[PDB]
């Protein structure tokens, strides 16, 4: 126990968690030597010596997957930059349509009047009070 | 910090001390080492908030690189919009008619959302045209000569 | 001292984003200057569809009639 | 640091809306888009105005925008 | 990436290190092989959004036909 804890304090207690992590060669022969030398004066051989299993605290993990999602995110918005330069021009697509919709209508109604918007509207007006007509949740107060 | 960063030199002070201060006892002392260290939770707190500080101000480095993407994505939207404004805005300089069947199609659309959706609508019996004799019924004639 | 450089990093992203910004309201507004602002009444309309939708499922919010 | 930022960032903004602030419109479109969309799922109690559904057509507002766009 | 991508060198390099290990102790290291390979739930996110974003680019490709078709029946 006495000899296990001090080498084990003593390696790690040079270095930290990325510098632990960085170098495992570092660390193993440093543990595999310690261990050795403070064993030749108990006189224990050690057959094998080797550390193999790490587990950090959950701020390293938190910090190592902040790390990773930089990296993942700049990969996904590679793509995402594609998906809002497709949507653009699916936008400037629909913008074009409108455009020639109101082109047309405007060249039709500055010429004669608006009287299709009167039409349209008794029209909706119907069509509403028809939609409407089965909701429960639904009130008409009256104008003001 | 000084005990932590540089336990092992305490460890071999308090090792020297001990055999020193046992020798008189008759005591040989075989190994001292040191087996656990804990200080009080406030203590501990403020070095875990120092490491989380430090982890804030590395996640900053990729808070920019997100402002940066949302950045390039903005620009493309608004490109967008701009060429959409200026193809669109020509059409409706004459008459913007389309706007009012636009909006007339709109409220027959939200009408259709609403007939199914889960909100307590008070709309205003006007909707419904009925009053005949409101003065208002000629408005929309009236506003078309 | 660390919390000023988190400070100094979220300055940096936040001229970036003022930078992003300022470049579409130009184009936008070179547009909408020589144009005229009828894209703003059509992106009024859709909002208020788009709104009616999203809000047609709660069951908290309730339209109670103008004035 | 922060009040740096925010002068920087105006800067620039205003030298842009100088011209036609419309994208101040467009953003506060968006915006209301956004909020609705976070109330949606809210728990808050909203009471809306059923103006917001532009379906009273026959009102003297109904034309309003429009009108402005002459 | 490079783990799963090249997953046969890095199986055939710890394959060599266990004979070289084993052989000390007598014991003959027929074959060497992975089995099995897993990663926090977090990682298989991020790789489950890439995969997201490249059929959302894709999903993008078919609205914009999708667009055009809408702009004809508005027209």
């Amino acid at each position: 126990p006495s000899i296990t804890t001090e080498i084990l304090k003593s390696v790690v207690a040079r270095f930290d968690a990325g510098e632990l992590i960085t170098q495992r060669e570092l660390v193993s022969r440093q543990v595999s030597d310690d261990l050795t030398e403070r064993a030749a004066t108990f006189g224990l051989i050690l057959d094998d010596v080797s550390l193999t299993h790490l587990t950090f605290g959950k701020e390293f993990t938190e910090a190592v997957e902040a790390k990773q999602v930089a990296q993942q995110e700049a990969e996904r918005a590679r793509f995402v930059v594609e998906k809002a330069e497709q949507q653009k021009k699916a936008a400037i697509i629909s913008a074009e349509g409108d455009s020639k919709a109101a082109e047309l209508i405007a060249n039709s109604l500055a010429t004669a009047g608006d009287g299709l918007i009167e039409l349209r509207k008794l029209e909706a007006a119907e069509d509403i009070a028809y939609q409407l007509s089965r909701s429960r949740n639904i009130t008409y107060l009256p104008a003001g | 910090s000084q005990l932590i960063t540089q336990r092992a030199q305490v460890s071999l002070l308090i090792r020297r001390e001990l055999t020193e201060r046992a020798k008189d006892f008759s005591l040989i002392l075989d190994d001292v080492a040191i087996t656990e260290l804990s200080f009080s939770r406030e203590y501990t707190a403020a070095v875990e908030a120092k490491q989380v500080a430090q982890q804030e101000a590395q996640r900053a480095q990729f808070l920019v690189e997100k402002a940066k993407q949302e950045q390039r994505q903005k620009i493309v939207q608004a490109e967008g919009e701009a060429e959409a404004a200026k193809m669109l805005g020509e059409a409706l300089s004459k008459n913007p008619g389309y706007i009012k069947l636009r909006k007339i199609r709109a409220a027959q659309n939200i009408s259709k959302t609403i007939a199914t959706s889960q909100n307590r609508i008070y709309l205003t019996a006007d909707n419904l045209v009925l009053n005949l004799q409101d003065e208002s019924f000629t408005r929309g004639s009236d506003s078309l000569i």
